[PDB]
């Protein structure tokens, strides 16, 4: 911060980051989980017009 | 030929897709209209001859068509015209009961104009007779059933014109 900048939160401890981004909300789908790429069934695609 | 249910089923099949919400809603609409259509068909079956008689009397009597020169002259031609009107009434009732006009399209309209032109019969007079049958049927059946029959009768007239 120069002579003209208000301070701001620049770094987070891992515990605080976990508290912020580990709740059921605000938890990304891909953080600690195997994300299986959902795809339509092959027979559905075959029979699709 | 196909009623409303069969038409919906065939359309969904041609798209190769199941019966979605729209198709289910249409089938439910037909089911709701089923009792109305059944009662209207029963009434028209009860009063079929009277309907054609009154429509002919109020639309196609004491005119040039009935007189010699008109295509309704002679017992043969008058009977042919009466049978044509009876066919129109019965097939319109069929279309009303089935909730679709495919039966009229494949059993009535196809070649109707061609035969009428070949035999020189008055298409305008036939249209007016269909009109009169429409008012008689509406009076006998009621308002909503009358409109349901009338839409198919007007479709017949439009095809024949
Ligand atoms: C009556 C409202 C009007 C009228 C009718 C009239 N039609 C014919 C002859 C024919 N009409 C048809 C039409 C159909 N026959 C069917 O089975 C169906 C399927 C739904 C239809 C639409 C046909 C095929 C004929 C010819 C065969 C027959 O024997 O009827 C006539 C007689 C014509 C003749 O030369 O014999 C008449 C009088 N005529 C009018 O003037 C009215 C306006």
């Amino acid at each position: 911060f120069g002579e003209d900048t208000v301070p701001y939160e620049r770094y987070l401890t891992p515990g605080g980051l976990q508290m912020r981004s580990a709740r059921v909300g605000s938890l990304r789908e891909d953080i600690g989980q195997r994300v299986d790429k959902e795809v339509t069934p092959r027979f559905v695609e075959l029979g699709q017009v | 030929m196909q009623d409303a249910i069969t038409a919906v089923i065939n359309s969904a099949d041609v798209q190769g897709k199941y019966l979605d919400g729209a198709a289910m809603d249409k089938l439910k609409s037909y089911f709701a209209s089923g009792e109305l259509r059944v009662r209207a068909a029963s009434v028209i079956s009860a009063n079929a001859a009277t309907i054609v008689k009154e429509a002919v009397a109020k639309s196609l009597l004491y005119s040039d068509v009935t007189r010699p020169g008109g295509n309704m002259y002679t017992t043969r031609r008058y009977a042919a015209c009466i049978r044509d009107l009876d066919y129109y009434l019965r097939y319109a009732t069929y279309a009303m009961l089935a909730g679709d006009a495919s039966i009229l399209d494949e059993r009535v309209l196809n070649g109707l104009k061609e035969t009428y032109n070949s035999l020189g019969v008055p298409i305008s007079s036939t249209v007016q007779a269909i009109q009169a049958i429409k008012e008689v049927t509406a009076s006998l059946v009621g308002a909503d059933a009358g409109k349901e029959m009338g839409v198919y009768l007007d479709y017949i007239c439009s095809g024949l014109s």
